[PDB]
């Protein structure tokens, strides 16, 4: 059961962690648009 | 720059798949837990 | 950039609790097992 | 074994992630080299 | 004991990776002022 | 930005070896399971 709960948890962690790099990727993208 | 938006685009698709799959395992193993 | 900028603080507060959170229940498993 | 495909799971999530990391990494570096 | 370890290997991995992530946060928001 | 560099390529190094690390165990793991 909590095995089962902390891959619950850093599943979250990796989930969160997708939605900050897409907002990198984002911003780059916004930035190399402009300076090129 | 052309090279980079095919990689971004690439691994982009890998994690959104690896991701639906841990949703699914996730799921899978709560539901074995009873 | 403003919503962002928003988005970076909410999801940077998110990953903090997260790893606060599995920490402790690393450490509770740890002595689970012991 | 479920948990240990779970494993398998997040370690190809966290890999694939580090992957995009670097890639985001580069690009700020080439802006960086255009501007500074 | 070895899944209890690679909980800890996966939540190690995630804590540096989130480390890198507010790097590249960090010079993103450098570059922003000037490019725009 | 020099002080960046260094902090980008000291984690880098780190999680590079936590991941093989982590490689190597998930390989023992699954061979346990038989
Ligand atoms: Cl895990
Ligand atoms: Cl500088």
């Amino acid at each position: 059961s909590d095995i089962v709960q902390q891959q619950n948890n850093l599943l979250r962690a990796i989930e969160a962690q997708q939605h900050l790099l897409q907002l990198t990727v984002w911003g780059i993208k916004q930035l190399q648009a402009r300076i090129l | 720059w052309m090279e980079w938006d095919r990689e971004i685009n690439k691994y982009t698709s890998l994690i959104h798949s690896l991701i639906e799959q841990s949703q699914n395992q996730q799921e899978k193993n709560e539901q074995e837990l009873l």
